RNA sequence: AAUG
RNA sequence: AGUAGUAACAAGAG
RNA sequence: ACCUCUGCUUCUGCU
């Protein structure tokens, strides 16, 4: 009966298989070429790369964030007591009034002998946060008999553009500086040789995460979280100030308390788990908004004063803006630690994988370099048009960096945007491997990974770096062609 | 007293109504109902509930009575309970202040009997105090997920068995009808009611780990090397994918796990020493170095009496007097004479099934052991003879009699089965299909002794013939001798015949042979206990995958020098001691042939300067065993080259493989999954060089595939061409090329 | 001027050994906001729009529009087709059968000899499920007790016997009711005088007495299915709808899914209900076994494959004619039993949601129109999407606010009978005795197909034909996510074969975390992850330690429970101090008590006490292991043994870690929001059972361990127990001569 | 060899 | 405003 | 009622 209804069926319902070549593999979005559209604004929570912290040595102890950010403004008594706003950018829909008097609120509340954060609710601190507007709630045969209450069109994202900063965020976090921001705990001693494997190991992998930028905007962001998630299920009627620190060890064991801002706390009575508290940032930094002024049209500036880091002259602006979150970011914030695992793991295990080859352990040999082996080296940038290779904890802090853009930066647009290209990478993959894949539909394939395309910068940048990688596989693979040369 | 107490409360809950029509309307089934009904719900994200409710005041619920009394209502400005009582519980809420409260200020509680009633735990604990670590080596390691137990237990016992038991020690008086576990686990339950004597702990804890040190947890790991439970309980510290850590427990290890792991180590010495020169010698050298987790292997060849045939060979080749006796199941057997042999055979089985038995050839006689029942049994192949059995308990006679009518392998036991017998794994591994007929026999056989076929007894005044009731009868099943007499089972041992050769057989003082090298079995299995080789170049007693791994690394790193002296050196490169280890995983039927195929392609790239240097690497170890051709002078064509153990393990000639895998492009090496940078090692113009060249033997490239020689030719049709003739051959999938032979 | 590409490390590495970094699980997983509504509505017009083709007809039971693709006309386009013929699907499982002789009686043999033990405390244990008294989501044990006292109503006493089966005979004749009585709450207002303003106080007290519904009413609420969105759900833009059923279709997809179980594990081609390594094992060796197959010459290749639309295109009406095929030598009563989950899921009726809500801006009003009154309101009221959908919805649109849905399986409850259905057209091998051979794996809506063929055009020959077999049974393989490459390496179920199965350490990255049960628990589970991703998932040494590290400083951050000789502050740190300067032994404390991290590598698997107590103050550990601490209370064995983890792909899993029940086992409090809506006598009614149960397993103490069997009252049983106890205190001289008196008067009372 |  | 993204929150209830 | 409850507790009908 499968013959006799496989003979009468149409000639029309068929796979239609296409054998995929390089040839075949367009770029992905190009709408993310085109200059029409506008390049993709900083929508993530805190700086990142344009951060700025108010340094203040202490002797390994802890205080209260109150008296933490009292005195690292008390050390720049010229920045904590400046009244005077120097408009430098303003949002559209902001006031520079309300949160100029928002952020002497913050400062003259933070410096006082009081013990208590809180913030008194006035006509700028209700503006900042939003008060009453939410909608009433009426009943239903009561809004039937109306006429003007329609539904809303819901908003789609925006399209947008690859904006440069991203690949700016990309090269400046991934670079080591002098300071570790890590707490890490302690564990127990040793008795079996695979824990002092792990223990030796452990310090080679864990100081190139430890130095570098990204993973102490990774403890800002997770400090910042945890608090912000304990006032807001402390104190729910309330406007808390609420200091943007993190504790950092230099080169020679001296702690310091980093300031890098002020943040207000809205009225959280999160019921929900997708219900906002509204938080406003005040952040200094030292980077000038008007050199790409594409990147902040959600930041209102000010120019607050001058630093003399070591004999030079930086200005200090200070970054407004009013952002949300919810219970679940919250959360997720709290437990961003793990982009130390996922970052780690795909190291070790190559590692791991040098070790069976060679009888001994491989992580000084991949790191540094023996008499024997050569340092391990992975192709990780783009110089002028050309490869660019570099060591291994170069390669551990791009993956770290990666996953703490995903983060950051993650929303559905992410999600639908790697579950839909991690198919185009096998079939990449396939390609490599000489395999001889096919595909049936290749143009639904390209149709469903574009659509989470909007506004997302990382995945814009993600497609961005696709193409070029792309480019950069089919004109290695004119080797595999002339294979045989008849 | 606290009966009064109940019977108050009773006539306390029947003035509450709604209570009273509960109790008159829910039955003791419906019970299990009603103790869930609740106002709470399963929280889908309890992670973020916990970070949530953390930050609260007061976030737990307190058991209502005259111990949260204790903690009081604030602590130092810190309130620690608050009098907004509890929808569940109707207990005040706490804050997580009253819990360090109540672990700094509390009342201090009687904790006799604690350890006690954690004592697995504790001799979890003591297990990893007393023991000791060895080295740890970093290699290649084959996992294989095999179905293990994670804790070891007190006893293993069934869960319905384990429930009796548990409602025996803990509350007799609601244990409802007897079982007969009662009569075997009274020991059992004697000591642990003396052991959880006067504990105050709560009996839903104590049943929780009496349960948890009785009833089995066996779950799919990734093994490799040791699978006892002692070892599981440390698999995450053991070995990893590449690497391993010599690791010995405390306590003390059982005898037959030591059986068990002495024969695994006896057979893999066997396969390991057979394709070797003077395997003998080899044989010591490596049985001397041979640890047993804590023991050298000589000890437990002369401390335990079991061991099949690769034991006997290296009890005799070590010096030791010989144990002939085997153990299947629980029927414990010691030959007198007779030489069988393993054969597989397709059996058409009783309830209607193929299945690839492995069935003897010869004629045997045995001295047969069951529990207290003791017999003499003789066989040939597939034929249960004679079995003269000594009179003993009626049930140890029955289970003496099923497992000597499962050995024999006996027609009226294969068609005998009439039942539900899976004779394959849920995750489609073999099960051994005779001790799947012996499990199944030990509790259905009345198919068996319905069909067995009857006859009548002899009626010496010695013997007595049996029923199925092991009494005196005389409708008795065919060849079942019972005489009164002694028969001395296990006191005759004394055969002062070791006198091995070379190739590792036992031949006797007469002149005959009784074990051979070509007798032990090919099933290769993982040892219960950890097992070590204390020697330079351990990894020769590895899976396929290691040994292939491991010899491509060695081929690779000394490369230089192999390929100089290759092509100034002629015929040292093939007879190198580094490749027995290679050949003891090619099947020796196919060895030779392998070898000469191998040696014309590497042979026809040296002669005729087109060389291929993956070509190189893969075919070299296979050089090793002297060539076997065909009758032609010509050696064989092969496609692949397959090795000893599973599917996937094979190299592909032309394209590439799961073990062998080369990419020109990055110029990068895959053997098993690890990538070698074979960059820097490589000639100039290797990528132009022809590939064809170097795929079969005897077989140039002569030029660009042409529809003139017809389609392409497989390898019996290339293996029966004329010399001096073109054909049309397709490399890999896209490079079909035209091909003079010779 | 260099600039970082992240993707440059898939020119070195390879992707599916890098495919750990292909994950974003590390970033928030999307929520839905608001309604589902919209989701329910899409589902319901893609169901009817892929079968439009088909009879249409009215049912003469509840009056909705029923839709029947089965036996409909073949398909003449690659839209997703639901018309399955049904000579195709019988002659597929009639090879299934040949293939496996014996299977589907055994099958049945075994599913029968479970239904005949099995209990109505089975309906207990699966987590929300739609209550058709109170038209809610409810907890199982607790839409099962209203179901029963409700029954209790209507001379339908099924749950008094114990069995499933006459509780399913109940449930089968409660459909033949005229009316159905049941316990619903009103609401009664009540005056307050005081000195106010704008009249007196209003108490609306929520008080309950018996509605009753016809018989119509009570058949299209027991075939509802109730319908929310997918909250967190990764690897998706756009979010969608899930179902869940009533209690009354509970006992038989029971029964229908143990049948389909009894045959997938005896399959060599279902990848389930395996899972973990054993699947692993079994894929792994039907890869090698397949791959040691293929000719000499000839070409293997592998499709990458999933299936679009599976939910909605799938039948009833076909998995009906499954259950009367594979039950074919069975007695007629176990075939009128596995006959009635496809019958009630044939005339299924959707619950939509909870509406649309309209808003005025200007105004700054907002309302919830709810799904009854959806229609009673223009259409040019709505948004664009909205309108077009119910314009749509219009001819399936139940006047009470559901809607018909009699195509397609929503959500599931059969996902081992629709992997039957898969693995039966894997089975077939061949169509028109052409040179080509297929096999493959089938999870629930997963496939991967192996086919060996002489060359690469006759491998996709077989492709097309195993494309158009498909089409007869209602399998609409996707084709913008399926795509074919030769035999070597291939993904299923978000696993990566790549010459063997690779690890992928990023999908089990979310459930690292605090787990949040206690903080007992936690510890327990979390060193547990840890040693179980060290052995499966391919973790090594550093990022283990590295793992116990972060662990710690989340455990500390979470539960407030910093080190004695820090310097934090807080509620809890002023009394931890206080511990730290009391204690001699400071490496005896906790972590939950401001104690030292002692865990490494080698200590994974013991518990935290058990590490410690040789370690502890007296005091302390008299303290931290009281008998009658006032922190755990009354314990079931499974909340001691198990927790429950949700992974990332996949239902949910229960895992059982070890502990030691100190005053860190507390459990959190009520959620107590209940006190302000209208269930708060249900607050009273747990209150009354509570009691009940707390005297039961007074008399009778194996009650915790043992499930109490037996048909008699929970009164009889326990004026037994008490009389037998009270006879023999006094043959023991346990009690008084006068007590005694007292007792067995009080027990000729009752 | 197992222990569902 | 803003978070956000096919629909909500920007407190709800008495 | 500058009073109280709530922070995952589900809205068919009482509306
Ligand atoms: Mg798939």
């Amino acid at each position: 009966a499968i013959e006799r209804n496989l003979a009468r069926m149409s000639p029309l319902v068929s796979v239609t298989p296409k054998k995929l070549t390089w040839e075949d593999l367009r770029p992905i979005g190009p709408h993310i070429y085109n200059h029409e559209l506008p390049e993709v604004p900083y929508n993530a929570f805190l700086l990142m790369s344009d951060e700025l912290g108010l340094a203040n040595m202490t002797e390994g102890k802890s205080k209260k964030p109150k008296t933490l950010a009292k005195e690292c403004l008390e050390k720049y008594s010229t920045l904590r007591d400046q009244t005077d706003p120097i408009l430098i950018m303003k949002s559209e829909k902001a006031n520079e009034n309300f949160l100029w008097k928002l952020w002497r609120d913050c400062v003259n509340t933070i410096s006082n002998e009081e013990m208590s954060n809180e913030l008194q609710k006035t006509n700028y601190a209700k503006w900042a946060t939003g008060d009453g507007l939410t909608y009433q709630k009426i009943m239903k045969e009561v809004a039937i008999d109306d006429e003007t209450m329609c539904q809303e069109e819901p908003k789609i994202p925006n399209k947008c553009r690859v904006a440069a900063w991203v690949q700016t965020e990309m090269n400046l976090l991934s670079t080591l500086t002098s300071k570790r921001a890590l707490d890490l705990p302690e564990i127990g001693p040793d008795v079996a040789p695979v824990e002092h494997v792990g223990s030796e190991r452990r310090k080679y992998f864990v100081n190139e995460i430890n130095y570098c930028k990204a993973s102490t905007v990774m403890m800002k962001y997770v400090l910042f979280h945890t608090s912000l998630l304990n006032e807001s299920n402390a104190s729910m009627g309330k406007y808390k100030v609420i200091p943007i620190t993190n504790r950092v060890v230099n080169e020679k064991g001296e702690s310091f308390d980093m300031l890098y801002g002020l943040a207000v706390k809205g009225q959280s009575h999160l019921r929900g788990d997708t219900d906002v508290v509204t938080v406003v940032t005040f952040e200094f930094s030292s980077t000038d908004p008007r050199v790409d002024s594409g990147k902040w049209p959600k930041y209102t500036v000010f120019r607050i004063g001058s630093l003399f880091v070591s004999g030079r002259e930086k200005s200090v602006y200070l970054y407004c803006r009013v952002n949300g979150t919810n219970k679940i970011q919250m959360k997720w914030g709290m437990e961003a630690r793990r982009c130390l695992l996922q970052s780690m793991q795909q190291m070790e295990a190559i590692v791991e994988q040098e070790s069976s080859i060679q009888g001994y352990d491989m992580t000084k040999a991949c790191f540094k370099g023996d008499r024997v082996n050569s340092p391990k080296t992975f192709s990780i940038g783009t110089q002028e048009g050309k490869l660019v290779k570099g060591s291994f904890g170069k390669a551990l802090r791009v993956i770290f960096t990666k996953c703490l853009m995903h983060y950051v930066f993650g929303n559905a647009q992410l999600e639908g945007f790697s579950a839909e290209s991690r198919r185009l990478l096998l079939l990449i993959q396939a390609l490599k491997d000489r395999k001889g894949p096919w595909v049936f539909d290749l143009e639904g394939m390209y149709s469903g990974i574009e659509e989470c395309i909007s506004n997302n910068p990382w995945v814009i940048q993600s497609a961005y770096w696709f193409n070029e990688w792309l480019g950069f596989e089919k004109e290695g693979s004119k080797v595999l062609e002339s294979v045989d040369e008849i | 007293g606290m009966t009064l107490a109940k019977i108050e409360l009773l006539k306390q809950l029947l003035r509450d109504n709604e209570a009273k029509t509960v109790l008159k309307q829910t039955t003791v089934d419906q019970y299990n109902i009603i103790r869930k009904f609740n106002t709470s719900r399963i929280e889908k994200n309890p992670s973020l509930r916990m970070k949530w409710a953390m930050c609260s005041n007061f976030p737990l619920a307190l058991t209502k009575g005259d111990m949260a009394n204790r903690i009081p209502l604030e602590y130092k400005g810190i309130q620690l309970k608050t009098n907004a009582e509890d929808i569940g519980t109707k207990g005040q809420m706490c804050s997580i202040a009253a819990v360090t409260w109540w672990n700094t200020y509390g009342p201090i509680g009687d904790t006799e009997g604690f350890e006690r009633v954690y004592e697995s735990f504790f001799l979890r604990k003591m297990r990893l105090d007393n023991a000791t670590w060895g080295r740890i080596t970093f290699g290649p390691v084959e996992r294989v997920r095999k179905r293990v137990l994670l804790n070891p237990l007190t006893k293993e016992m069934p869960p319905d068995e384990a429930s009796n038991v548990i409602m025996e020690i803990l509350f007799p008086k609601e244990a409802g009808i007897p079982r007969e576990s009662t009569w075997i686990h009274r020991e059992l339950i004697k000591e642990k009611r003396e052991k959880l004597k006067g504990t105050m702990i709560t009996p839903i804890v104590l049943a929780y780990m009496l349960e948890r040190e009785l009833v089995a947890r066996r779950r799919f790991l990734p093994v490799a090397g040791a699978t006892s439970a002692e070892f599981i309980e440390m698999l995450h510290c053991l070995q990893g994918e590449n690497w391993r850590q010599i690791y010995h427990p405390g306590g003390n290890k059982l005898t037959e796990s030591r059986s068990q792991s002495m024969i695994v180590a006896c057979r893999k010495i066997i396969r390991r020493s057979i394709v070797a020169s003077n395997p003998l010698e080899l044989a010591v050298e490596i049985a001397n170095k041979t640890v047993i987790d804590t023991e050298p292997l000589k000890s437990c060849l002369a401390a335990i009496d079991g061991g099949d045939v690769a034991c006997d060979i290296i009890r005799a080749a070590l010096g030791l007097k010989i144990r002939q006796r085997q153990r299947f199941g629980r029927l414990e057997l010691k030959r007198i004479s007779g030489r069988g042999f393993k054969n597989d055979e397709e059996i058409l089985i009783g309830n209607g099934t193929i299945q690839k038995i492995g069935i003897w050839d010869g004629e045997e006689e045995f001295h047969v052991r069951c529990g207290e029942c003791r017999g003499i049994l003789k066989k040939s192949k597939m034929k249960l003879e004679k079995l003269l059995i000594n009179s003993a308990k009626k049930e140890d006679m029955r289970d003496l009699i099923i497992l000597c009518m499962v050995f024999s392998q006996d027609t009226r036991m294969f068609q005998g089965v009439r039942g539900e017998i899976n004779f394959l794994n849920r995750a489609g591994q073999l099960l051994s299909p005779m001790y799947q007929l012996q499990r199944y026999f030990l509790n259905r056989s009345n198919d068996l002794f319905d069909q067995w076929g009857y006859e009548e007894s002899p009626k010496a005044s010695e013997l007595h013939g049996i029923n199925e009731s092991m009494n005196a009868s005389d409708y008795t099943l065919k060849g079942v001798v019972v005489t009164r007499n002694v028969i001395d089972d296990f006191s005759s041992t004394e055969t002062e015949k070791v006198s091995i050769t070379k190739n590792l057989s036992l031949i006797k003082r007469t002149g005959e042979v009784i074990m051979g090298a070509n007798d032990v079995s090919e099933l290769e299995s993982q040892a219960q206990l950890m097992i070590t080789y204390d020697t330079p170049k351990m990894w020769e007693m590895g899976t396929t995958k290691e040994l292939v791994q491991n010899t491509y690394q060695w081929v690779l790193k000394n490369l230089v020098t192999l390929k100089a002296q290759f092509l100034l050196g002629k015929e040292d490169m093939f007879q190198w001691d580094a490749f027995e280890a290679f050949e003891s995983i090619i099947p020796q039927k196919m060895a030779g042939q392998y070898s000469g195929f191998a040696r014309a392609v590497l042979k026809q790239m040296r002669d005729q300067e087109v060389m291929k240097t993956d070509q190189f690497i893969k075919l070299l170890p296979f050089c090793f065993s002297p060539p076997k051709l065909r009758s032609n002078g010509e050696p064989y064509q092969f496609l692949k080259l397959v090795l000893k153990g599973g599917g996937e393990n094979f190299i592909e000639v032309r394209k590439g493989s799961p073990l062998f895998s080369y990419n020109p492009q990055t110029e990068v090496l895959t053997i098993c999954g690890r990538m070698m940078s074979l960059k820097g090692k490589i000639e100039d113009e290797e990528r132009n060089r022809s590939m064809g060249n170097a795929v079969l033997a005897g077989f140039l490239v002569s030029g660009k595939y042409d529809p003139d020689l017809g389609d392409f030719k497989t390898i019996e049709e290339l293996e029966k061409l004329k010399p001096g003739e073109k054909a049309n051959i397709l490399l890999y999938q896209g490079k079909p090329v035209k091909v003079v032979k010779r | 001027g260099m600039n970082i590409n992240p993707y440059f490390l898939f020119i070195d590495v390879p992707i599916q050994a890098a495919i750990s970094t292909t994950f974003p699980y590390t970033g928030v997983p999307p929520y839905s906001h608001g309604t589902g509504t919209g989701y329910t509505i899409d589902t319901v017009i893609r169901t009817h729009e892929y079968s439009n083709k088909g009879k249409q007809y009215i049912s003469d039971v509840t009056g909705c529009t029923m839709v029947d693709p089965t036996n409909g006309p073949l398909p003449e386009d690659n839209e997703p087709s639901a018309y399955a013929q049904l000579d195709c699907v019988l002659e597929a499982l009639d090879r299934m059968d040949e293939e496996h002789p014996g299977l589907f009686q055994a099958a049945s043999q075994n599913a029968m000899e479970t239904l005949m033990v099995t209990t109505v405390d089975k309906l207990t244990q699966g987590r929300q499920t739609f209550d058709w008294t109170v038209c809610r989501n409810q907890p199982a044990a607790t839409a099962l007790n209203t179901t029963i006292t409700s029954f209790r109503l209507n001379d339908l006493n099924g749950a008094d016997k114990g069995g499933l089966i006459p509780f399913c005979q109940d449930i089968i004749d409660s459909l033949d009711r005229p009316e159905m009585t049941f316990f619903s709450v009103k609401n009664i207002k009540k005056k307050l005088p005081a000195k106010n303003r704008k009249g007196f106080l209003i108490k609306r007290i929520p008080m309950k007495v018996k509605d009753k519904i016809t018989k119509v009413e009570y058949i299209k609420r027991a075939l509802s299915l109730n319908t929310m969105t997918k909250d967190a759900e990764r690897g998706k833009l756009k979010r969608r709808a899930i179902a869940t059923a009533g209690i009354q279709i509970r006992g038989f997809v029971l029964v229908v899914e143990n049948l389909a179980k009894n045959i997938c594990e005896n399959l060599e081609q279902s990848g389930l209900p395996v899972g973990g390594n054993e699947k692993k094992a079994k894929l792994s060796n039907a890869v090698a076994k397949m791959l040691s197959n293929c000719p000499p010459g000839g070409i293997s290749m592998t499709v990458t494959g999933d299936n679009t639309k599976w939910n909605e295109c799938l039948n009833p009406r076909i998995f009906l004619a499954m259950t009367e095929r594979i039950t074919r030598d069975s007695p007629i009563w176990f075939r009128d039993f596995c006959s009635i989950a496809p019958v009630l899921f044939s005339n299924k009726i959707a619950r939509l949601g909870k509406g649309f809500m309209i808003t005025s801006k200007t105004k700054r009003l907002k309302a919830q129109i709810p799904c009854p009154d959806l229609f009673s309101i223009p259409l040019e009221r709505y948004n664009e999407e909205t309108r077009a959908k119910l314009k749509k919805l219009k001819p399936f649109f139940n006047e009470e606010g559901t809607a018909s849905l009699s195509p397609g399986m929503m959500m599931g409850m059969f996902n081992m009978l629709s992997t039957v259905l898969g693995v039966a057209a894997l089975g077939i091998k061949n169509i028109g005795n052409k040179e080509y051979l297929w096999d493959g794996l089938q999870s629930s809506d997963d496939f991967a197909l192996f086919v060996n063929a002489k060359d690469e055009e006759t491998c996709m020959e077989g492709i097309n034909d195993f494309y158009r077999t498909c089409k007869l049974l209602g399998i609409n393989m996707s084709k913008k996510k399926s795509y074919c490459n030769e035999t070597g390496m291939f993904e299923f179920t978000s696993m990566f074969y790549r010459d063997g199965f690779v690890s992928n350490f990023a999908m089990e990255l979310p459930s690292f975390g605090v787990a949040g049960v206690n903080e007992s628990a936690d510890m327990a589970i979390g060193m547990t992850i840890i040693k179980n991703n060290m052995i499966n998932n391919g973790m090594g040494p550093a990022t283990a330690q590295t793992a116990i590290q972060l662990f710690i400083a989340d455990y500390r951050y979470t539960y407030k429970c910093h080190r004695g000789d820090s310097k934090v502050e807080g509620k809890r740190m002023k009394i931890i101090k206080e511990l730290w300067e009391n204690t001699k032994g400071r490496d005896g404390l906790l972590v939950a008590d401001g104690g030292p991290n002692i865990y490494n590598l080698r200590n994974l698997h013991i518990p935290e006490i058990v590490l410690k107590y040789n370690l502890m103050d007296p005091e302390y550990k008299g303290r931290l292991l009281h008998p009658q601490n006032p922190f755990v209370g009354h314990l079931s064995i499974e909340g001691i043994k198990e927790a429950d983890i949700t992974p990332a792909h996949g239902p949910v899993k229960k895992m059982d870690y070890d502990a030691v029940s100190g005053t860190h086992s507390w459990r959190t409090k009520r959620n107590r929001s209940i006190l302000n809506t209208d269930q708060r006598n249900m607050i009273l009614e747990e209150q009354c059972y509570a009691k009940c149960c707390n005297l039961f397993e007074a008399c009778f103490n194996s009650a915790s361990y043992r499930k109490p069997v037996g048909q008699h009252s929970m009164l009889e049983a326990m004026a037994h127990r008490l009389r037998m106890d009270a006879r023999l205190d006094y043959e023991s001289g346990r009690m008084s001569k006068d007590d005694f008196e007292k007792a067995m008067a009080h027990l000729g009372e009752i």
